């Protein structure tokens, strides 16, 4: 059954309705296809903004039970070389139609690792099989798409799922499976979400596992933070107000009760406090610039891995140093 | 210097046979085969070093296949140690035996001579008739010094790790069910290495296995196999060493096999000859563990 | 209809686009290698492309092939002098019974029988598929054992290279 | 389900094609003529060359167009066996063209042929050049090898000027009666960057999701081209405005760190604005974030430092 | 036997040729296998355009037991990896059973002999998402179909792979006092060839060409299927085995082949999307 | 129709077909050359030091038409030959791709052909897209007809007259056994029937053998290994050898090994033997090796045995092989080394 799925999997939009958070490239698609002018497609965005699933739905939309022989996806998981677009493709795109459903789709999943000669042999079996043949092609990083491929593909840009989206599936999914979110915590999914789905149904399935019982017992913004193992605001407040006022025995003391009382990681904190100051009053460039380069590099310490002590020291004198510039 | 052999296939034919198979042997595994030429009995070497990995072929033939057996050399024991291609000798010996087959009592010469024409490099002066047309060949050969020739050695067995498995003659009424157990394995795609075993109590049995994430090949053996005078004991081996040992038993008689657990595969094959009774020539072929435990 | 680098082609050697040392030193080492046991066996000529490789050394051919090619005695394919003062090698040619990369061999071991009265040099600007590294092998050893041959007799054998990068390919 | 307009109206005569007048003149009179030379048409994608090609070899040949004209290209085999035998085939093949016409081997897009298969180019057109004329179409020239280029006169087609793509869009929008302003089709030319093709595909896709043309209605369709809100980023006075133009109109709008510096180099590149020195220490900072993001933190602080750096370095 | 599909049978040779004619469908994809009470159904489906099914009778196999009573049938999906070699094979007779208990176990295949004891298992996988059964043909509208030899058709196709065909075409025409045209032409790099069949009924049995209906017979409108060469080849095995061929045509443009040699093999191809003026015009000039 | 010819034979199908592959085999492109008494299927390498020619007469074809007036696409492929008794010759000379030809005259595994039929037509009747084409057209014994049209690009015929040369120094030399005489009558009758003209300078030297012992010997012969071809004649026997020769490198190091393969029998196994009075000819041995085995496709048992002979001459000049057939002639010119 769909129960044994994860949630990123059990709670997969079925239909375009359900997809939430791209009204306009869903209401463009679905005059193209009421029309029958549906162009080539680009659908062009970051992880989990809902390009796969909405070109499912899509494709299930126009054909209904025949999406299995009317539609061909291809993906990284499986080969996509040259030779693989000169015959497979080539063959899909060349052949009638099972029933005369408008056109053959497809897929080009994850488009923008095929290679540079797979994507040069496409572009002309794009443009000579285009009456009875239409092509859909998904990424994340544009750079790696030739130029000729883009002028010949429509774009549409998949943007972060805005809030109210992501509010709603949110509420389906409480509806679909008996829980309760609370505001604050459903405010604090949201702000870790960062507009991807794929995090927020993941952190809720992990958040009802960490329940106790999930037929009586409400969400909170604690079990959230626990569960997500992210620093919560309050934290983040405070040492953000040792480090700019306290001297430095007292930051580090600070930093490390922050840091050791639920064992949180420092890539977090920096992270938080990058947030928090690139929305304060600045009198001086010299400081944001300090404070920006300073940090930057940092993290790319961090991400090689080194002394913690050090690097939580660094960024301390770091901001003391950069703020200093102030007055 | 002086080498002379003369060979006649029409007399004494099961050794003519024995020699066809280790030439064919020889070039069915690599390009070039050392021959050592001694006062008592021929030696042909086919081994990765010459003048797990591949395995080694060691043929004995005794002297008294040749009708005549000239080797003289300076050396001790008159051993004459040559390094020659494979392709050349096998050529000569097809012309030979379709030349034989069309019916004739020729009789093959060997000779060494020297080609100033031309590690002193040699040639063998193959010559035989043909009922008459005169076949000659000049098949090039290169002298092999002594201390390169004493440098090749036969490999060593350990003999108390090792148990040996008799095989059912191949004119017997089993030799037929065993020719196609051993083929069995011949015919999949992409099986490269199978995985032999033998299992001590048929007071012993005989399997192939292949083990793959998507297949599983199993034979078994149910005839009536000896032991010749602890339970587990498995090898893994290349596809083409076992048909090449398919390829052998299917000429000889007193087939013995032997597996050294993990360590390698030993396949031995002796020509028995009537009179006390000859020199028996033997066929020696050692595969190491393509894969392993 | 004919384009005019074809049409107004160089009917001597005198018309040649080559400045006088060049052609001066071509046609010394080009004589050199005519003689009945000459040292050098291969002429290596490099260069960019469009400057006169080809067109210089088949106008010194057409000059130097008849003064040293020996008398026939009726012994010619034809009727006529058999005028093929260069004889060149074709990398596209696909015969039946011959693998690809032993076409370049076929092509050298019949060269080899162009001298004395069938005196042709052997021109090779085409060259086979070197960019296959079976087959520039070959190339190589083929190369070395013209150079390293042991006939007394060998035509003149010269290699033209236009010296040209490759674009970056996907 | 119609065709699109990009290939429902696509030129079929020379004398429709708008822009890069003196090439397509000549063109019309190498077509008038019909003494046709080997030919590299070299440009910017979607600007007319494969059409402009196909009129050609249309107008020269015409009833003998299917049997003058091999027409290869990436998505079929073109590899040294294939120069071997198929294009040897069709230049040995002795067709009866009119006095003044030759066979024409289109090879679209051979800026991706191997270089085995140029190679044989080289000598299947020393020797078939008397019936056989090549016209090789690419976006760069040099990809060709030298020799077949010795043999070739290159055209360089220019990008499209903004009167030429207005007279297209309005001759398409009279014969399909839609419905537009001057606000709207201002905006699809400013957003066609010189591609034709993708104005058309553009006003296509606004006239069917939004009916009448218009500035919004193409905004909506089609967002303002990266480049520039990328070089409006590096020309900035303020770091602050700088740091508010990557926040909301690249980062919030879902563009991945890596195309944002891909961006940033290439109009670093072609900017002409400040000294040199300058401009290098910008490519220089921008080289570091590159590195910094293709080992996996590709993050908006690296942007921001980067930036800063930027700044920092202008004044 | 104790288990859900139990079959065993003495006609190994049989069921070999039968499976044999699976190998033209390559090696990465998949076979799918139908249990049921009826027999057994192999099912493959290749680039979404052309499928395979092979039937298998009940009265094949000596002995039959299927103890899942709780399906009517079961489906399973096997990898193509050498099972073509695997189920090929002396003078003694050899024992083949199949063994097969619910999903989750391997699919078995015992050959028993004198003194050979072989056994192969087969991992199952998840059942492709995709419909094999998607690909028939409309039997209201049938555009054209025909009987055939099978020895003809095995020596044409074998004819047009070693000319290196890279396009078919099939061409069907039916015209007064009993004139019956089929031809096959090549579009290959020696041009444009043709291969027609005769008339005489031991080759050529029986003609229509309804021109859509399946009701009314009409003269002189001809039929034209555009193939291409790769999936058009995949039956040539199948036709070597083939005692009789029925060719059908719908105006959609499906080719369905029946092959009968008792094991049917029923095969379904997709006509290429459109046709050249170039490729129409040699085929106007060769059939006049 | 301008030019019309088929086979209903077998055994003329299996020569026809051997004789193109080897022509292929020689060069990638096959010439045609269609006269109103035969047809010449011919070719040559690019170094120009291999021709091999293959003649089937008129009688060869059960049907055979030529109508050269008809032809009016390819005009560039008629030719005119002037006679020296007075009489004009028209031809038609075409060039048709070896490899296509040969895989259009095989036999098909498992079916018999019935009839082969061989067509040109570029009369003014002619649809467009039927010029420049030849038309072949083979039947199945299964009533099963097949059509092919490969391009051909007319071309012009340059005759070679080496062959009529070496017979006339043959027949000045040495011109007893009766069958001596017969070939002798034979060489005669072949140069005055030809359309075309006829000391110690005069080294000629001839050969006829029976082809079974060549074939036999060439056969086993590998050109891969064995590169060139070695005759010795003496007065007492004959020798034939396929031999390398070595090279060797920097270091006296073998770049690539001899090897010799030899066969010697005596002057009265060969049908006849005329020398110049150890004389040792070299060739190359592939060409050799192919066309030895055009001959026994057809398996003819009446007319004479197949024999097969050579001329040849003082080194560096050709070598001529020549073979015949009840309907078809065989030649092959080779280019010897001239090192002595
Ligand atoms: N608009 C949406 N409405 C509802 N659920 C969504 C939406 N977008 C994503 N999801 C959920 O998140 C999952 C992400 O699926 P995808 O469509 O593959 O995401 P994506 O945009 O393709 O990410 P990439 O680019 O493939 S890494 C879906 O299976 C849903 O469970
Ligand atoms: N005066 C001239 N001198 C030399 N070449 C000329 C002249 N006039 C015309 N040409 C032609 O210009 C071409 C260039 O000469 P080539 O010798 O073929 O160039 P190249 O050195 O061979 O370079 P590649 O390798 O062929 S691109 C030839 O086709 C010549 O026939
Ligand atoms: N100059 C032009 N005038 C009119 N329409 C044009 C012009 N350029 C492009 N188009 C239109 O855009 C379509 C695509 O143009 P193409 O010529 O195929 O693109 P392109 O210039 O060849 O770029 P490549 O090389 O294929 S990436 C044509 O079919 C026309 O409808
Ligand atoms: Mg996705
Ligand atoms: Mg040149
Ligand atoms: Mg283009």
């Amino acid at each position: 059954s769909k129960e044994n799925l994860p949630w990123v999997e059990k709670y997969r939009p079925e239909t375009l309705d359900e997809v939430y958070g791209q009204n306009e490239v869903i209401t463009t698609v679905r005059k193209f296809v009421d029309e029958g002018k549906l162009p080539h497609l680009l659908f062009y965005g970051p992880p989990g903004t809902g390009k796969t699933s909405t070109i499912v739905a899509l494709a299930r939309e126009i054909y209904g039970k025949n999406y299995s022989n009317m539609v061909l996806e291809l993906n990284a998981s499986d080969d996509r070389g040259i030779d693989v677009v000169r015959n497979q493709i080539k063959d899909f795109a060349s052949t009638r139609q099972i029933f005369s459903k408008g056109f053959k789709l497809i897929i080009l999943d994850e488009a923008d690792a095929m290679t540079n000669a797979a994507q040069n042999a496409l572009r002309r079996v794009i443009e000579r099989y285009t009456k009875n043949t239409r092509f859909c092609v998904l990424a994340n990083y544009a750079h790696k798409l030739t130029p000729a491929l883009l002028s010949r593909c429509t774009r549409f840009r998949f943007q972060p799922l805005p809030q109210e989206a992501i509010e709603r599936r949110i509420a389906n999914v409480l509806v679909h499976e008996k829980l309760k979110l609370s505001p604050n915590a459903e405010k604090a999914l949201i702000e870790l979400s960062n507009g991807d789905m794929r995090r927020v149904l993941n952190v809720l399935q992990s958040c009802k596992a960490t329940l106790d019982n999930p037929d009586e017992d409400e969400i909170s913004d604690d079990v959230i933070y626990e569960c997500c193992g992210a620093p919560r605001p309050s934290d983040l407040k405070a040492v953000l107000k040792s480090i700019l006022e306290d001297d430095w025995g007292t930051a580090h003391y600070t930093l490390n009760k922050v840091r050791s009382a639920k064992g949180l990681a420092l890539i977090d904190l920096i992270e938080g406090i990058v947030k928090i100051l690139e929305d304060y009053e600045l009198q001086n460039e010299e400081t944001r610039v300090h404070l920006l380069t300073k940090l930057a590099d940092i993290e790319y310490s961090i991400s090689k891995g080194g002394n913690d002590q050090i690097q939580g020291s660094a960024v301390i004198g770091a901001i003391k140093a950069s703020f200093e510039n102030e007055t | 210097m002086k080498l002379k052999l003369i060979v006649n296939g029409c007399e004494a034919p099961d050794d003519y046979k024995l020699l066809r198979t280790t030439i064919n042997t020889v070039a069915s595994l690599r390009k070039t085969a050392i021959l050592r030429f001694n006062s008592e009995r021929l030696t042909i070497i086919s081994t990765p070093k010459s003048s797990g990995d591949t395995g080694q072929l060691w043929c004995t033939i005794p002297h008294d296949v040749f009708r005549l057996y000239t080797v003289i050399s300076a050396r001790e024991l008159n051993t004459i140690t040559m390094e020659c291609n494979c392709d050349s000798l096998l050529s000569v010996f097809k012309r030979y035996d379709r030349v034989m087959n069309q019916g004739s009592s020729s009789n093959m010469t060997i000779k060494l001579q020297s080609m100033p024409e031309w590690n002193p490099i040699c040639a063998l002066g193959i010559t035989f008739e043909e009922i008459v047309i005169m076949h000659s060949f000049k098949v090039p050969v290169k002298l092999l010094f002594r201390a390169q020739d004493t440098r090749i050695q036969e490999p060593m067995i350990n003999y108390i790790q090792l148990m040996m498995y008799k095989l059912p003659p191949i004119s017997g009424e089993f030799g037929s069910a065993f020719h196609g157990f051993i083929r069995r394995v011949e015919r999949y795609s992409n099986v490269n290495h199978i995985h032999l075993m033998g299992v001590k109590k048929d007071d012993v049995e005989l399997k192939i296995i292949v083990n793959e994430l998507d297949w599983h090949l199993e034979i078994c053996w149910n005839g009536p196999l000896d032991s010749v005078i602890s339970s587990t004991h498995e090898v893994i081996i290349r596809c083409k060493d076992w048909k090449v040992c398919s390829k052998l038993y299917a000429a000889f008689e007193e087939v013995v096999l032997a597996i050294s657990h993990d360590e390698s595969c030993v396949f031995h094959c002796s020509l028995d000859r009537g009179s006390k009774p000859r020199e028996r020539g033997q066929i020696i072929y050692y595969i190491a563990r393509s894969k392993g435990l | 209809g004919e384009q005019w680098y074809e049409k107004f082609k160089p009917n001597c050697l005198e018309q040649v686009a080559i400045h006088k040392r060049k052609l001066k030193d071509v046609q010394e080492a080009l004589d050199a290698m005519f003689l009945p046991n000459a040292k050098h066996r291969i002429l290596l000529l490099s260069g960019p492309s469009g400057c006169s490789k080809s067109t210089v050394i088949k106008e010194l051919s057409k000059i130097l092939v008849p003064k040293y090619r020996q008398n026939s005695n009726g012994t010619s394919f034809r009727s006529t002098p058999n005028e093929h003062k260069v004889t060149e090698f074709r990398g596209d040619c696909i015969v039946n019974d011959l693998p690809q990369m032993e076409s370049f061999s076929e092509f050298l071991k019949g060269a080899r029988y162009l001298v004395m009265s069938n005196l042709s040099l052997i021109l090779i600007e085409d060259l086979p598929n070197v960019f296959h590294i079976d087959t520039r092998r070959r190339f190589q050893q083929l190369i070395l054992q013209w150079l390293y041959s042991s006939e007394p007799l060998l035509p003149p054998l010269v290699i033209c290279i236009t010296e040209c990068e490759i674009p970056e390919n996907d | 389900l119609q065709l699109p307009w990009v290939e429902k109206y696509r030129p079929q005569v020379l004398s429709d094609i708008v822009g890069n007048k003196e090439t397509i003149d000549r063109l019309q009179q190498i077509a008038k003529d019909g003494n046709m030379p080997h030919m590299i048409i070299s440009g910017m994608p979607g600007i007319g060359k494969t059409t402009s090609v196909h009129c050609l070899a249309h107008e020269l040949l015409g009833r003998s167009y299917a049997d003058g004209v091999l027409e290869l290209n990436a998505s079929d085999d073109r590899g040294i066996d294939v120069v071997r035998n198929q294009i040897k085939h069709f230049a040995q093949k002795k067709l009866h063209l009119p006095p003044g016409k030759h066979k024409i081997v289109i090879l679209d897009e051979a800026d991706s042929m191997t270089a085995g298969a140029q190679q044989a180019l080289r000598r299947t057109m020393e020797l078939y050049s008397n019936s056989t004329r090549f016209a090789f179409a690419c976006n760069q020239s040099n990809k060709i090898i030298e020799p077949l280029q010795s043999r070739c006169a290159i055209l360089r087609y220019s990008k499209l000027s903004d009167e030429d793509v207005l007279k297209r869009l309005l001759q398409i929008i009279k014969l399909e009666d839609v419905k537009y302003t001057n606000d709207g089709l201002e905006a699809i030319i400013f957003t066609a960057e010189g591609d034709m093709r993708q104005a058309i595909n553009n006003l296509q896709s606004t006239v069917a999701g939004h009916g009448l043309v218009n500035a919004d209605n193409v905004f909506k369709i089609v967002d303002s081209p990266h480049p520039l809100i990328v070089k409006k980023m590096l020309l900035a006075s303020n770091l602050e405005d700088s740091i508010q133009i990557l926040r909301t109109d690249l980062w919030k709008k879902g563009y991945s760190s890596i195309d944002i510096v891909t961006t940033s180099f290439r109009v670093t590149k072609n900017l002409a604005q400040v000294k040199e020195s300058v401009r290098l220490e910008m490519i220089k900072e921008i080289g570091l974030t590159h590195m910094r993001i293709l080992e996996g933190v590709g993050t908006y602080l690296q942007l921001a430092s980067m930036l800063a750096k930027i700044h920092k370095l202008n004044n | 036997l104790a288990n859900k599909f139990s079959a065993s049978t003495v006609h190994l040779e049989h069921i070999t040729t039968a499976l044999s004619c699976l190998t033209p469908f390559g090696s990465k994809d998949d076979v799918l296998i139908f249990i049921d009470a009826d027999g057994l159904s192999f099912v493959r489906e290749n680039n979404h355009v052309i499928k395979i099914q092979l039937l298998l009778s009940r009265e094949l196999f000596m002995s039959y037991s299927y103890r899942n009573e709780t399906e009517d049938h079961m489906k399973l999906c096997v990898k193509i990896n050498h099972i073509l070699d695997s189920v090929s094979v002396s003078d003694d007779i050899v024992e083949c059973t199949l063994s097969y208990d619910g999903h989750g176990s391997p699919f078995v295949l015992i050959f028993e002999d004198s003194f050979i004891s072989e056994r192969v298992e087969y991992s199952t996988y998840l059942i492709k998402d995709f419909d094999t059964n998607g690909l028939e043909l409309d039997r209201e509208r049938i555009s054209f179909e025909a009987i055939i030899k099978g020895e003809a058709l095995h020596s044409a196709l074998k004819d047009l792979k070693e000319i290196g065909c890279k396009e078919c075409y099939v061409y069907a025409k039916t015209e007064a006092n009993d004139e019956n045209v089929f031809a096959l032409i090549s579009k290959s790099q020696l041009g444009f060839s043709k291969i027609k069949l005769p008339s005489n009924r031991s080759i050529l049995e029986k003609l229509q060409v309804f021109d859509g209906d399946s009701t009314t017979v009409i003269d002189g409108f001809a039929v034209i299927g555009f193939f291409d060469f790769t999936s058009f080849d995949k039956i040539r095995k199948s036709t070597k085995i083939a005692s009789k061929v029925l060719f059908r045509m719908d105006v959609h443009g499906v080719l369905s082949v029946n092959i009968l040699s008792g094991i049917v093999i029923e095969v379904c191809m997709l006509e290429k999307e459109s046709i050249d003026e170039a490729a129409q015009t040699e085929i106007e000039l060769l059939m006049e | 129709m301008s030019f019309k010819a088929t086979i209903t034979e077998s055994g003329k199908q299996n020569i026809w077909f051997r004789a193109i592959y080897v022509l292929s085999t020689i060069q990638d492109d096959i010439k045609i050359t269609v006269t109103t008494n035969e047809l010449i299927a011919w070719s040559m390498n690019e170094t120009d030091t291999t021709l091999c020619q293959v003649r089937f007469q008129k009688s060869f074809f059960e049907e055979y038409e030529f109508k050269p007036h008809e032809i009016v696409f390819g005009e560039n492929g008629v030719q005119v030959i002037e006679d020296t008794y007075g009489n004009s010759h028209k031809l038609y000379s075409f060039r048709v791709n070896g490899r296509h030809l040969t895989t259009i005259s095989r036999k098909p595994d498992g079916d018999g052909i019935k009839s082969f039929t061989i067509a040109v037509n570029n009369t003014s009747t002619c649809p467009e897209s039927l010029a420049n084409r030849l038309i072949v057209v083979i039947e199945m014994d299964s009533l099963i007809v097949k059509e092919y049209c490969p391009q051909f690009q007319p071309i012009k015929y340059d005759p070679i007259i080496i062959n009529l040369k070496y017979k006339r120094r043959f027949l000045d030399v040495f011109g007893l056994d009766p069958k001596l005489l017969d070939v002798f009558t034979n060489t005669e009758r072949e140069l005055t029937s030809a359309l075309f003209n006829e000391t110690a300078a005069d080294e000629i030297n001839y050969i006829c053998c029976n082809s079974t012992l060549l074939k036999n010997f060439l056969d086993n012969c590998n050109v891969n290994v064995t590169d060139e071809v070695k005759l010795e004649i003496n007065v007492h026997r004959l020798s034939i050898t396929a031999f390398t020769k070595a090279v060797y490198g920097k270091n006296n190091d073998l770049l690539r090994n001899a090897l010799s393969m030899s066969n010697t029998i005596s002057t009265l196994d060969l049908e006849h033997y005329c020398l110049f009075t150890m004389k040792s000819i070299i060739f190359k041995l592939k060409d050799f090796k192919n066309f030895i085995t055009i001959g026994p496709s057809w398996k003819t048992t009446q007319d004479g045995n197949d024999n097969i002979s050579l001329w040849f001459c003082h080194p560096g000049d050709p070598i001529l092989m020549q073979m015949q057939k009840p309907g078809v002639k065989l030649e092959l010119v080779e280019v010897t080394d001239s090192n002595i």
